[PDB]
């Protein structure tokens, strides 16, 4: 309507017609609220690495967070950041604001590291990195001699392989395509949206004061009429788009989620 | 065997049953507790030989050496046919002194 | 009230080269999961609600 | 003893009933015409109109 009260009073006779797409969007918010939840906490506790770090050779100053920057982040995490850049429409900000899901990102690395898989099912359980590093190499079916024998060299590997995915991640572009390709479409879908306010739909004008100070009523009302069944299906298509477009996100986010439950918390 | 599928621990079996519109699942699964701090050390030095063991890990109480199964608190001692032996102790990053115990010697007695 | 959601609890697990922890006793536990798998089958006719 | 540990399936009930009320009440609506009767609209005029 666009605050006109004979819109208004024309819209009354369609019955509950928006009722309708505001619980399909709240349902979506909601759907986007337990996707981040499900996805991401996963421990009962939030565990903390020692301040001393001996590993047996091994090297994750890139990845813990770094408590000099005041975000708790670390150098990933700020690459990753830093490379990806009204008429009634409405942004809700996320229930999980960034902080806490660096902190849960954290947590988990230090339990993983510390711990191994155990805290995965009960109580967390100390245990010497080398030794669970052997305990890994016996799981795909090499004795746990080769790894005592080897660390050093096991460890140069860890280390430059690491510093070549940090390189590689900071200077090539296009490597985050699927987050961006995401954030595009629904700018565009907004952006098209806004758009389509600027159409006649067969009437006389599309902005409605001038319909309504041109004509008599029992005139400017065919025109109103048929604004606002233009309008009404425009809105109808959008919302249909965001429900597929939901619908796929929720499955990408079960994936992820079964992902990081099998691959993280224990070998696969 | 995949993590955290079925229940929330380690998977043992589970249990069907109907409802009006679903099913719902009752898993059995199993988890440890009363833990209990120890020294371990990767590999023995004996006779200028390593010894690993061939499933378990060794712990000590305080003075002496044992081998456990990795979930269940269970010492043993230290035998050659719980290790088996690759190289000399001269390469590994940890090891520690002791001796192994071998029936056969004071068996022929 | 209205406050700031808590992540969770605090712990340091005690970290060491040369220290485990072994677990020496054990509990078994049974949970549930509800899963939907159908729902009502409807049917509507053009003319008649037309 | 505790209620509300069946929620998924109570909102699958919840969500189907909700949508056929509101297909069903949706038949009540003038839609810019006359009259919401069919029934009526035959009485009182002829085809032509
Ligand atoms: C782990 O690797 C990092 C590489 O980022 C090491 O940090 C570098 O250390 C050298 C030696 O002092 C410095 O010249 C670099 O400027 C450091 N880089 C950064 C980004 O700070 C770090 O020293 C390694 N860990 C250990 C324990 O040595
Ligand atoms: C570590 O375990 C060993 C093996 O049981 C303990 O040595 C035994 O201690 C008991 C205590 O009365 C004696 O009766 C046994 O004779 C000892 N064994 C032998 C072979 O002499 C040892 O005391 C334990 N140490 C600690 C700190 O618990
Ligand atoms: C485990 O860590 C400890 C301390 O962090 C290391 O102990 C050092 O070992 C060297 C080599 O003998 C000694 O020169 C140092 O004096 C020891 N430190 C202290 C504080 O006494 C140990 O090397 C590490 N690795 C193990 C035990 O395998
Ligand atoms: C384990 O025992 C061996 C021999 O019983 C020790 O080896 C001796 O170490 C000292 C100190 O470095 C040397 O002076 C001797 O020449 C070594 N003897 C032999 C035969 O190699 C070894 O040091 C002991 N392990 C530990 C951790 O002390
Ligand atoms: C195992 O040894 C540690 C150190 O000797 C015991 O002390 C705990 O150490 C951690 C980290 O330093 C602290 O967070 C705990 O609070 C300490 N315990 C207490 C009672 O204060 C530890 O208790 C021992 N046992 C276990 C099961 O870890
Ligand atoms: C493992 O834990 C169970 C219970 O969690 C212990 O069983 C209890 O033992 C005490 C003392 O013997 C009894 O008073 C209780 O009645 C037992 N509980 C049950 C349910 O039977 C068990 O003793 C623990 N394991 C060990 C080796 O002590």
């Amino acid at each position: 309507c666009g605050d006109s009260t004979e819109c208004s009073n024309l819209l009354l006779q369609y019955g509950s017609f928006c009722t309708q797409l505001n619980r399909a969007l709240t349902g979506i918010a909601v759907e986007q609220d337990k996707n981040t939840q499900e996805v991401f906490a996963q421990v009962k506790q939030i565990y903390k690495t020692p301040p001393i770090k001996d590993f047996g050779g091994f090297n994750f100053s890139q990845i813990l967070p770094d408590p000099s920057k005041p975000s708790k982040r670390s150098f990933i995490e700020d690459l990753l950041f830093n490379k990806v850049t009204f008429n009634g429409l409405t942004v809700l900000p996320p229930l999980l604001t960034d902080e806490m899901i660096a902190q849960y990102t954290s947590a988990l690395l230090a339990g993983t590291i510390t711990s191994g898989w155990t805290f995965g099912a009960g109580a967390a359980l100390q245990i010497p990195f080398a030794m669970q590093m052997a305990y890994r190499f016996n799981g795909i079916g090499v004795t746990q001699n080769v790894l005592y024998e080897n660390q050093k060299l096991i460890a140069n590997q860890f280390n430059s392989a690491i510093g070549k995915i940090q390189d590689s991640l900071s200077s090539t572009a296009s490597a985050l395509g699927k987050l961006q390709n995401v954030v595009n479409q629904n700018a565009q879908a907004l952006n098209t949206l806004v758009k389509q306010l600027s159409s006649n739909f067969g009437a006389i004008s599309s902005v409605l004061n001038d319909i309504l100070s041109r004509l008599d009523p029992p005139e400017a009302e065919v025109q109103i009429d048929r604004l606002i069944t233009g309008r009404l299906q425009s809105l109808q298509t959008y919302v249909t788009q965001q429900l597929i477009r939901a619908a796929e996100i929720r499955a990408s986010a079960n994936l992820a989620a079964t992902k990081m439950s099998e691959c993280v918390l224990g070998q696969s | 065997k995949r993590v955290d599928f079925c229940g929330k621990g380690y998977h043992l079996m589970s249990f069907p049953q109907s409802a009006p519109h679903g099913v719902v699942f009752l898993h059995v699964t199993y988890v440890p507790a009363q833990e209990k701090n120890f020294t371990t050390a990767p590999a023995i030095c004996h006779d200028g030989k390593a010894h690993f063991p061939r499933e378990g890990v060794f712990v000590s109480n305080g003075t002496h050496w044992f081998v456990t199964q990795r979930n269940f608190y269970e010492p043993q001692i230290i035998t050659t046919d719980n290790t088996f032996v690759s190289g000399n102790c001269d390469v590994v990053i940890g090891i520690v002194n002791n001796t192994v115990y071998d029936p056969l010697q004071p068996e022929l007695d | 009230i209205a406050y700031t959601m808590s992540l969770g609890a605090e712990n340091s697990v005690a970290y060491s080269n040369n220290s485990i922890a072994i677990p020496t006793n054990f509990t078994i536990s049974v949970t549930t999961e509800i899963l939907p798998v159908s729902m009502t089958k409807t049917s509507v006719d053009c003319t008649m609600y037309i």
